[PDB]
């Protein structure tokens, strides 16, 4: 059978050749090579069909290799980020460089869930006791920091404050008004009180004493 | 929706963080037609 | 494959061969098209064959039987050479056929030809050159026994004593490629061999297959 399929392919017309290749495959290294060659002649739909024929690391590897030479594959990479629930989640975001702005909004579901796990893993008398005892002497932030360049609201900014401290300082500096001659970061009534307290706690955690 | 991220990208210690977070990821044409020519030569060559 | 559409666009013209001067006999050309015998399709296609037809040129196809043209009476000449025919069932030749050609087919035993008994009595000319029953023992003297009143086989005129003796008994495409090589200058053989060794492209294979078949 396959001799006729290969002979037909010599005449080629990419879609007909792909159909003949599928027929030959039905009755997989050679078939994968042929599909890759047809895509090289073309091609994203062929990769999607390859993923459908698959159903796992080799699939995502081929997705990343093809992505370098490249929109549903972005959905596939974001779904892999969902499967990271994990550095490929950031790698998928790097591949989203191609509305135009909707590429950030796929990440906060994973970002909020990561914020649940990592901060959770991290009494009147004892609060003073422990504080007295002390006197004897990061990728998650960057996800939120990238979004908050362009994000719409403070309901996002609430989640950033749960993480870290230099990044939290560094972005809030753009939301705190300057002093007229010192350039000091003053609090504002445009921010709500809890976020001001978070920034205060940032300066306290970094030990930036005079600024605090 | 502001689209101010034009011509820029996301910014390592975060690589080390992601290396630790692996537990967090679990806790939750010419190369063929030549051959065809040779095969056809083989089929013809007997006669 | 044997559609009702390809018989109607079948190229056709008048030819002088049977009378010398006047174009009074009509040929239908169905050659070089790779038609093949379907037991349902074909007899519903050949009922769109034009009338009258005098010469029906079915040469160089993949037929496996005489196509049933039994009831037609216009056709005098019936060319079926270079086809994969097995048996000559004479009842399926046209009523008034005269002149039959079965050269270079796949007929190999005397029980294949045995149904020529039912061919029309007005069949006068036959051709079986290049078959393989052609080579079997005393084949001419056998097939004359089947159709004694015939006038020619393999372009040999049936002489008087032959047909007199007839009454005594009661009492695959690479064929042509070999055929050229069989009939070729030894130096040209030793030149196209080298060319096949020198061969360097698929289109140059196509050119070399022109040379290997004329």
């Amino acid at each position: 059978e396959d001799v006729a399929f290969e002979y037909e392919i010599q005449k080629t017309q990419n879609i007909l050749t792909w159909k003949r290749y599928i027929e030959y495959w039905k009755e997989d290294k050679q078939i994968r090579w042929l599909y890759e060659r047809f895509c090289s002649q073309f091609t994203s739909i062929w990769e999607d069909y390859i993923r459908w024929e698959s159903t796992t690391s080799r699939i995502f590897w081929l997705f990343q290799r093809c992505l370098k030479s490249c929109d549903c594959d972005r959905i596939c990479l974001s779904y892999l980020e969902l499967a990271i629930e994990l550095a490929m989640i950031r790698h998928a975001l790097a591949s989203s460089l191609m509305r135009e702005m909707h590429r950030k909004v796929w990440d906060p579901v994973i970002k909020f869930v990561e914020e649940k796990v990592l901060p959770l893993t991290q009494t009147d008398e004892a609060e003073l006791i422990n504080v007295l005892l002390v006197k004897g002497f990061i990728w998650s932030s960057h996800i939120l920091e990238r979004y908050l360049k362009v994000a719409p609201q403070q309901k996002r900014n609430e989640s950033l404050a749960t993480l870290d401290n230099i990044t939290i300082k560094s972005v809030y500096e753009k939301y705190l008004p300057q002093d007229e001659n010192s350039g000091k970061y003053l609090p504002s009534s445009e921010l709500p009180f809890e976020l001001n307290f978070n920034y205060l706690a940032s300066l306290e955690k970094l030990g930036l004493d005079n600024q605090y | 929706x502001x689209x101010x991220x034009x011509x820029x990208x996301x910014x390592a210690l975060t690589e080390f963080e992601a290396n630790w977070t692996s537990i967090l990821k679990a806790h939750y044409l010419a190369d063929m037609e030549h051959w065809l020519v040779q095969r056809r030569k083989k089929k013809l060559m007997d006669e | 494959k044997f559609t009702p559409s390809i018989v109607i666009d079948a190229p056709q013209y008048y030819v002088d061969h049977f009378n010398g001067k006047y174009n009074v006999d009509k040929c239908v050309i169905l050659r070089d098209l790779q038609l093949e015998t379907d037991s349902e399709s074909m007899p519903s296609s050949l009922k769109h064959l034009t009338k009258p037809t005098h010469i029906l040129d079915l040469t160089n196809n993949d037929l496996i039987m005489i196509p049933d043209l039994s009831r037609r009476d216009d056709i005098h000449t019936l060319l079926l050479g270079r086809n994969n025919i097995v048996e000559v069932d004479g009842r399926l030749l046209p009523m008034n056929v005269q002149n039959l050609t079965l050269s270079n087919n796949s007929i190999r035993r005397f029980e294949d030809l045995q149904r020529l008994r039912r061919a029309p009595r007005t069949l006068k000319n036959l051709t079986l050159i290049g078959n393989q029953v052609c080579h079997l023992a005393n084949y001419r003297e056998h097939v004359l026994r089947l159709v004694p009143h015939l006038e020619t086989l393999d372009f040999q005129n049936v002489t008087a004593e032959e047909r007199k003796s007839a009454m005594s008994f009661p009492r695959k495409t690479m064929e042509i490629m070999n055929l050229v090589v069989s009939k070729m200058t030894v130096e040209r053989r030793n030149e196209l061999k080298k060319q096949l060794a020198e061969a360097t492209s698929l289109e140059e294979i196509a050119r070399l297959e022109k040379l290997l078949s004329g």
